[PDB]
DNA sequence: CGTTTTATTTTTTTTTTTAAA
């Protein structure tokens, strides 16, 4: 989907892989394959590859510090100013949809949807759960689908 | 006299005759026959300039110039044409040295385009190995299938790693390969060799000469290695080619063969900027008559409420985007769509037919004759193993084209509600159990909307009339009225004009000059190297007048605007700037909106 | 490319005079506009009417060929062949009609509007009254669309109407 | 101068279509 043409469709092509490459693939990811196109000795075409390149070592706003793991959350030193100063919430109300305006309740509420829920330590007799059922309505001509579309850029599995 | 046993053709005659013809060549159209035309050198030498200097290989060239020269060349080229055509390429590959001897003479050319056809319906034994060219509309978009040409061998002892290409199908076997001492037996493997590409898509003939109550009969052929996805599929196109035939494997128990031969056509070619005349380009922009002059051209004969030719003003000097190179967000596409509403049998197809008869992206549609779901490429049964593919949708193959739609409040709820998003989003989420994606396509829309009634019932503001609410009935900028002037006054005019269109037996070239093609090129220049901006001038108007836009909203049975049509206004801003010569925004353009809008928007009396 | 033949029956009743056109009928205007001519056929009790029609019918019941001694009958072959000689005239409609006919059309459009509970009109009304006349010159076989060519056009149009009240 | 050839049926899901007071 980084490559997308007019008219034409992401047509389908078929491939095999080795033991260490095997069953190490999940939903919609961006990997680097190998261009070893090969024939069918039926003919028709096929192809083949041998190499892929699809959070202990840290994400963006860092450089290496210490944590529970190597750099899983190491950069407390810079996070923590933006962790506790509870007006930071207003950044999370303001500094996240600056190109957009609506109600200010959604823009202060969605975040915990994105973020983990409960995940407690209790029964086998019954499950307890974290996430929640959710909605949004109104009527159109009110900018009520910009946000959903943006999530696909914002967050993972924002399908 | 050196010839195939069963023929009458020779390389040297056609070669020399054509080399003399291209030496009998200054553009024989534009320098011998059409001496009133003029580009004065043999064009192919000129091209060997304008190909080599262009460094832009794989020429395209016809041979209908050859009617003046000796026609025996024409005939023996018509009839024996896979055995003379390379000879004419050899003459060209000789012509290389006429103009550049010591070039990088390592590339070849591609290539006819002269002979006739009438139709595909009925051909004959005579017409077996002959030149043909026919046309229609394309159906499919195929994949590729390559084809082999050579064997790369192996060995057992001392590396007798031989090789050899194919005539078309055999390799020989003495006890070793190219029998080299036979240290081992014969060897072969089939990959490190020469392969060749092709596809297959068929055509639907679609002329005005289609015989009475007759079905589609349709034809098809492969490609060659450069003639492979030249093709945004599905439009009005011609081909050249050579009628081909093939026997067929009877049954399938064993090598029995059929009596009947299948046929298709050989695979050759298909059919579809000037600094000279810069003068009139600027001349027409600075002429304030753009409002009507070209609009006066479009309907050739019809004034039919020529405030609709000023509605044709809406439409061309091509349509600029405010794409979002700065921030990258939001994908704000500058789409355009309007309808032509009903309650009188007006020209709400005829214009749409004029268009489709002119624009190649040509389709006509309406309710209850087809499905809402014709984006499916149905797998009713396939030539596959139920690898269920939905190859290509139909209604969406109009890439920036048009499908004409008629009689719009005709279908069920699912139809025509299903499209509540594509209009200004051009996405089609294929979220079914089969293969999945988020595709792209965007184009133009026009139809002949109709309420529940034949005539607009009087006494009754328009929001009541169509059965859509004051969100969806009042949706667009304006969805434009089409009334009868309630009197004889307008009625007799176009009668008096075009009663005699049979009986006029002529056409008048007036000061509203019927532009044969001098119109059709300027628009193609209309988008190239000036780029409409929007600064600080022409936007405060409905920034401020949104007061006037929306404060008529206090009211039920009246209607105000909603915030997608302001988008339609900023999209209106794009066109008029370059032409009339300020690519930065001028302010008058919004009046055109009020010239358009309140023509049926402040017609909100009650 | 098919010429179209529409034939139907009135609604509940047989043209109940109280239930008016599209009061007694239930058909959208969109199809009537596509139709050149709409024709209601009712013949109320006429003491003398059905007589002739009866004896006429019974003639081919006592006999096999109805019409004696008023015309030379034309077989399917002869009929078709004579018709075969007709359509390729492409006749002449001289220029005075163009100004004249556009005037006569207006005569309709006024007596259409002078009653307000009346039929709507499409451009095909004028296109039709144009369309019919030049055809009939094919069977006149003289390339001479003239006054009678359209006076019969309007005549038959008028007979299409003004038949249900009186 | 000898010794051998050849068959498939029911169920899915889509897109079509069709039913009652
Ligand atoms: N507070 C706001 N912030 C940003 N944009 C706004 C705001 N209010 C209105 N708009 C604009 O109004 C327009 C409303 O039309 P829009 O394209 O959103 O339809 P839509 O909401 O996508 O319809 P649907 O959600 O039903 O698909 C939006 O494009 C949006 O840019
Ligand atoms: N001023 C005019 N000039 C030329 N043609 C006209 C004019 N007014 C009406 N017509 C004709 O009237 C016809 C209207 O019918 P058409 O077949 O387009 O109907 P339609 O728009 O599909 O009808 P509806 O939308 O009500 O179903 C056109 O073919 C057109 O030729």
């Amino acid at each position: 989907q980084a490559e997308l043409p007019r008219g034409c469709i992401p047509r389908a092509v078929e491939i095999i892989l080795r033991s260490e490459l095997v069953e190490t693939v999940q939903a919609g990811d961006r990997y680097d394959f190998t261009g070893t196109l090969i024939v069918v000795p039926d003919y028709r075409m096929a192809f083949l590859a041998c190499s892929v390149q699809a959070t202990d070592l840290p994400m963006s706003e860092v450089t290496a510090e210490d944590m529970k793991k190597q750099m899983t959350d190491a950069e407390w030193h810079k996070i923590y100013e933006m962790s506790k100063d509870r007006n930071l919430y207003q950044n999370l109300i303001s500094s996240l949809f600056p190109s957009i305006y609506g109600n200010d309740e959604v823009k202060r509420g969605i975040l915990l949807q994105q973020f983990g829920g409960v995940a407690k330590t209790t029964t086998e007799k019954t499950s307890l759960r974290g996430d929640i059922n959710v909605c949004i309505v109104g009527d159109p001509s009110t900018a009520k689908s910009q946000f959903l579309k943006q999530v696909s850029d914002f967050s993972p599995r924002a399908i | 006299q050196l010839v195939v046993w069963g023929t009458n053709v020779v390389v040297s005659q056609c070669k020399s005759k054509f080399k003399s013809f291209i030496m009998r060549f200054i553009d024989p159209s534009a320098e011998q026959d059409e001496i009133s035309e003029n580009i004065n050198q043999p064009l192919y030498l000129q091209k060997l300039e304008e190909i080599h200097t262009l460094e832009e290989p794989y020429l395209n060239l016809n041979c209908a110039h050859l009617k003046t020269f000796d026609q025996d060349l024409y005939r023996q080229l018509i009839c024996y044409p896979q055995e003379v055509i390379p000879g004419f390429d050899m003459a060209i590959n000789e012509m290389f040295f006429e103009r550049y001897p010591a070039a990088l003479l390592e590339h070849q050319i591609q290539v006819f385009n002269a002979d006739k056809t009438r139709n595909m319906r009925s051909l004959n034994p005579e017409d077996m190995d002959q030149l043909i060219s026919i046309s229609g509309m394309v159906i499919r978009s195929s994949n590729v299938i390559p084809e082999m040409r050579e064997a790369f061998f192996s060995c057992n002892i001392c590396s007798f790693s031989t090789t050899v290409e194919v005539d078309r199908g055999r390799i020989n076997q003495p006890t070793l390969c190219t029998n080299c001492n036979t240290n081992h037996c014969f060897r072969l493997i089939h990959n490190r060799s020469e392969f060749t590409d092709k596809q297959l898509v068929k055509l639907q003939e679609s002329p005005d000469d289609m015989a009475a109550g007759q079905t589609p009969h349709n034809v098809l052929l492969y490609a060659h290695n450069d003639l492979v996805d030249k093709v945004q599929p599905g439009d009005r196109v011609t081909v050249t080619g050579i009628y081909r035939a093939t026997p067929l494997k009877t049954g399938g128990l064993s090598s029995s063969v059929k009596s009947v031969y299948k046929t298709h056509v050989d695979v050759v070619h298909f059919r579809k900027f000037p600094p000279e005349r810069v003068e009139l380009l600027q001349l027409l922009a600075k002429k304030p008559d753009i409002y009507d002059r070209l609009a006066r051209a479009i309907a050739p004969s019809i004034y039919e409420n020529d405030d609709i030719k000023k509605g044709i003003l809406l439409q061309l000097f091509g349509g600029t985007k405010k794409k979002h190179a700065t921030l990258g967000r939001q994908n704000f596409r500058s789409e355009i769509h309007l309808l032509l509403c009903g309650d009188p049998g007006t020209s709400k197809s005829q214009m749409l037919q004029y268009v489709f008869n002119l624009v190649p992206r040509s389709q006509y549609t309406s309710g209850r004759g087809s499905s809402a779901v014709g984006l499916t490429a149905y797998v009713t049964k396939d030539p596959e193993t139920r690898q269920l593919v939905l190859q290509t949708g139909a209604l969406v193959l109009a890439d920036n084209g048009v499908c004409c739609i008629d009689e719009f409040d005709k279908m069920n709820d699912s139809t025509r509600s299903v499209l509540h998003e594509v209009m200004e989003q051009q996405t089609l989420s294929i979220a079914k159990a089969g293969i999945i994606c988020q595709l792209n396509a965007r184009t133009s829309i026009l139809a002949a909307a109709n309420p529940a009634e034949s005539q607009w019932n009087k006494r009754k503001n328009i929001i009541d009339n169509v059965q859509l609410p004051h969100t969806l009935l009042s949706r667009f900028d304006l969805i434009f009225l089409v009334l009868d002037p309630q009197d004889e006054i307008f009625d007799k005019r176009l009668a008096s004009h075009l009663v005699s269109l049979y009986y006029v037996t002529r056409h008048e070239e007036e000061d509203t000059m019927f532009d044969m093609s001098v119109l059709r090129d300027y628009i193609a220049y209309a988008r190239e190297h000036l780029s409409p901006t929007l600064s600080d001038e022409a936007q405060q108007r409905l920034i401020q007048a949104y007061v006037d836009m929306r404060k008529v909203g206090a009211g039920r049975g009246q209607i105000s605007a909603y915030p997608r049509q302001l988008e339609s206004l900023i999209r209106l801003s794009e066109a008029h700037a370059k032409v009339r010569l300020s690519n930065q925004v001028e302010l008058l353009d919004v009046e055109e909106a009020w010239r358009l809008h309140r023509e049926a928007l402040k017609q909100s009396a009650t | 490319r098919v010429s179209i033949l529409a034939a139907a029956n009135p609604a509940f009743g047989r043209y109940n005079p109280r239930r008016t056109v599209e009061q007694n009928i239930q058909l959208p205007a969109a199809l009537l506009s596509r139709f050149d001519l709409l024709w209601l056929i009712q013949d109320k009790p006429d003491r003398d009417n059905d007589l002739r029609l009866a004896k006429h019918i019974t003639y081919v019941h006592s006999h096999s060929k109805q019409p004696p001694t008023r015309v030379k009958a034309l077989d399917m072959n002869l009929m078709r062949r004579y018709i075969n000689l007709c359509k390729r005239k492409n006749p002449t409609i001289p220029d005075e009609l163009t100004d004249y006919i556009v005037g006569a059309y207006v005569e309709l459009r006024r007596e259409a509007r002078n009653q307000k509970d009346m039929t709507f009109t499409s451009a095909r009304n004028l296109l039709g009254i144009l369309r019919l006349s030049t055809a009939l010159a094919r069977l006149r076989l003289s390339d001479s669309v003239e006054k009678d060519d359209v006076a019969e056009a309007l005549r038959l149009l008028e007979m299409s109407k003004d038949s249900l009240n009186q």
